[PDB]
């Protein structure tokens, strides 16, 4: 009840900017986990993005979010964000457009979480994700793997020659496992996932200044690739419950997109939140 | 990824031991767009297609483009003469030969991570570099 | 059954504020302790946000931590709660997605201190503790080192003290010090472990206030990373029995998420508080 | 039987309060020595602490600290408590988490103290501290000094007041002033004790009240360093033998924990009460 | 920390000799914003790296962000100069050369701790300084 787990799927290319001086290619980098290393969006920037679609509706923002800045009744905010964190990141492939591709460290991490927090349908969740993971940790053996769960897409090149996937017939993936990961999953090693989401391989879209037809500016900007899923963990602090139920019915509305990150203006991180279907 | 202090200074060396640098302190103003367009192609095209692109000699371009890519693995090799004990172990710390290709180096050794941090970081360097020096 | 040792896991980023005004970059600073400079909490908002969280219950928090502020009578806590210092600190890696970093010093420190509060379970760490030291000591001969005892974390390499570890085959990790100092641990000199948490090196995050989508503020935060382990010492003093027992038992159950420091509603100081378990 | 020194040797953090009028930020400031404003404890804080732990021992509080102050009939205690004034004091190093600073002024102000008391074991002590002070001029020749005397330890930095520390190899430091002093010693010049331990040095605490989530007051504290070490001189006048013995053994036992100093419940100034040991 | 009046001093005759303030009490607007940016740079970067960035001439910049650090190695070279010469010190007081560039400076005088603090308390000093005139 007070802990639900919402999963964010991006539309569009997104940006959520770390704000630092990098003097290398990439001259606007994304933010990321400052244990990890894994590309995330901050809770202060989920909950902006979130009040920010939420501002019309002044009572649910003043009961749920808090007071707006420099009031002069300051009342702090009952809803408890948390940091989103990637589940799944698309990689291209020969066989198929893209992969959803998850590692087995991001597994561990996400049923470590659902166990601290105790989300609200997170026993199923963790129950068949230890299964999948030491089914997996079986088969590996100790050694670099990327695993699908698809007979079509055995030999298939994840964005790398030296990444092939293979599919081990042994390990069956639930339904509601796939729904929650994406279609088309392979299982990376830690190595692999890193080599493939690490700042040398993460899309990066070229922009340049014109001025009267003539390039004044040239910058890379680091973007986290379209359809990749994230999850973060919202906490209900006492809050009443009218008001919960219709920040929850909005936010899971298939009708709703929620902008997150920069460059809103030229369609970059336009999501879809969605809340932690039972098993 | 922080670049270090010895790096410029292995940068430093390099680009005054090819001719990038001469003995005023100045070098050629397209050289700078050189270490540009080689860091951009390899973030885009890959580490092997960049450096084939740069190493080759007939060009029709202004100046020796190849000679960055001399840089290149002088500082390469600079910071493969600083690997630890511990670090050899795991990371590849054998010197590049002098008159061998750098792109088939690279092909022969794979495409491993290793090689392509290590080019990474020294095109940066080699930036920060440039940046102390004037053009012409 | 008094003045027993208490190890805080961090479920998100822990804010804990100085409250010194800064006109650097980092304008909010964390807390750090006062002889060692490690980042810590301070006994008073130990206290603070453990009345938080037991506020429910009103003889509890009468017979245990005192009387409220505005209160007619005034009644002495009882319990009395002691600082949280660092002992292990998240440190990026290539091998793994993190390591357990601890230093020398800290061990030393963590002996000393259990030698002189004589925590419940005490004499079996100490003793092993001692032995451990000891062994690292004799195996790094003054020089600076990086120890971890997994074999399959050799040349794991630190990003921010760039140096990889090496494995010291005939130091023994026993698992109840796994438990305690917590998986993937890597035992650095002192050096080492003041370059990785020094104020160049923690986890600074860029944070800024929108007013209808232009920029109105914007300031440098710096956090004590997710996962971090810290302890404390807790004494009880004439308290009554059963009440010590629920407040334990609370304490020590894993549903129990407590929140402490700054940015309560973006998930900031969430953490699970477990007891010293017999060795 | 007579007059006898004891060191404090504070455990955590210690706040005994002046109760004086403060003209800047920090509202509670420490109590301080009135001709050299070095950190001190009024005798009567220490007495109070001191019968505070032996307050369940009737029998030996009623002998030695005297009568209650609703007692019906008054008895003078036996015991006579005069000034703890600053021995050591934790500095933050650089190749040590601190060293315990120690200056030319108050080893001669100790000297003289013991000359002026006749304590138990002072004939030794002080012809020891008197050969060390004496090589520490020679070696000085009026200059500003900071000597260490573990060879491992020249070059530390003393980071506050810059300047490193020198290793003389002539100078003994024998055990027993060790034990007194502590471990990883540095005796410099006053000037630069006095810096270090001034109020701009001294830690300082920022700590808040809160309701409902709104902030109701705020204020700042000041703090003596933990580990910081105190002497003082304890006359019995004489009393009986017996509950003399069992007044020393119970201090000078390695359990024994004496709070002195104003917050209690959050741990603020727990001790441990040493004996001039025999030289 | 606390502001530092005597650094802030420095600042001030700096500004005003490095030409960046006016014979009047203006400045170009773009200097705040440098200021702001330098420590933030040597933050999340190194400290070669953001000096290399800002100490570059010939830029494609709206003023000359040089002039910022020609203003560090001037409050530098004023705290080096009423450094306390004494035995047990750490700090090296000798001044940095007017025809050295702070970059080479820094790299052929490494270990550099002291040079860190320097600049980071510079910055904080310019910082501070610069709200007493007005921008353009």
């Amino acid at each position: 009840m007070t802990t639900r787990m919402y999963v964010i799927n991006t539309l569009s290319n997104m940006h959520v900017g770390s704000g630092e001086v990098n003097y290398g290619v990439i001259a606007n980098l994304i933010q990321r986990d400052s244990v990890t290393n894994l590309p995330n969006i901050n809770s202060s920037g989920l909950k902006g993005a979130i009040r920010e679609y939420f501002k019309e509706n002044e009572d649910l923002v003043r009961e749920l979010f808090g007071s707006a800045p420099r009031d002069e009744k300051t009342l702090p905010g009952k809803v408890r964000f948390f940091e989103a964190n990637l589940l799944s990141m698309p990689v291209r492939s020969d066989k198929v457009p893209f992969l959803m591709a998850i590692s087995d460290e991001v597994l561990q991490e996400l049923i470590t979480k659902m166990k601290f927090f105790n989300c609200e349908e997170a026993t199923q969740y963790i129950s068949h994700l230890s299964t999948l993971l030491d089914n997996i940790k079986t088969q590996a053996q100790g050694t670099d793997f990327a695993y699908v769960f698809d007979p079509l897409l055995q030999g298939a090149i994840i964005e790398e020659v030296s990444i092939r996937a293979t599919c081990p017939s042994h390990i069956p993936l639930q339904p509601s496992l796939k729904k929650l990961l994406g279609d088309r999953l392979v299982i990376l090693s830690h190595k692999y996932f890193s080599i493939l989401s690490d700042d040398n391989h993460l899309p990066v879209l070229s922009r340049n200044n014109l001025e009267n037809g003539q390039s004044a500016n040239l910058w890379y900007e680091q973007v986290l690739p379209r359809y990749s899923r994230l999850y973060f963990m919202l906490m209900d602090g006492n809050a009443q419950s009218e008001y919960l139920k219709k920040f929850r019915d909005t936010l899971c509305t298939p009708s709703t997109i929620i902008q997150i990150g920069a460059n809103a203006s030229i369609g970059y991180g336009y999501c879809q939140i969605s809340e932690l279907s039972p098993f | 990824m922080k670049i270090s202090k010895k790096q410029i200074e292995y940068a430093i060396e390099a680009l005054r031991a090819n001719n990038i640098i001469t003995n005023d302190n100045q070098y050629p103003k397209v050289f700078k767009g050189y270490i540009s367009s080689f860091g951009a192609a390899v973030i885009q095209s890959g580490l092997i297609p960049a450096i084939i692109f740069f190493e080759n000699e007939d060009n029709d371009a202004n100046a020796d483009r190849h000679k960055i890519i001399g840089v290149l693995k002088d500082i390469i090799n600079a910071m493969r003469q600083q690997y630890t004990v511990t670090d050899a172990t795991i990371l590849v710390s054998s010197q590049i030969p002098a008159n061998y290709s750098m792109a088939q180096y690279i092909i022969e050794h794979g495409n491993t991570d290793q090689l392509l941090k290590e080019i990474t970081e020294a095109a940066v360097a080699m930036k920060l570099a440039l940046r102390m020096y004037k053009s012409e």
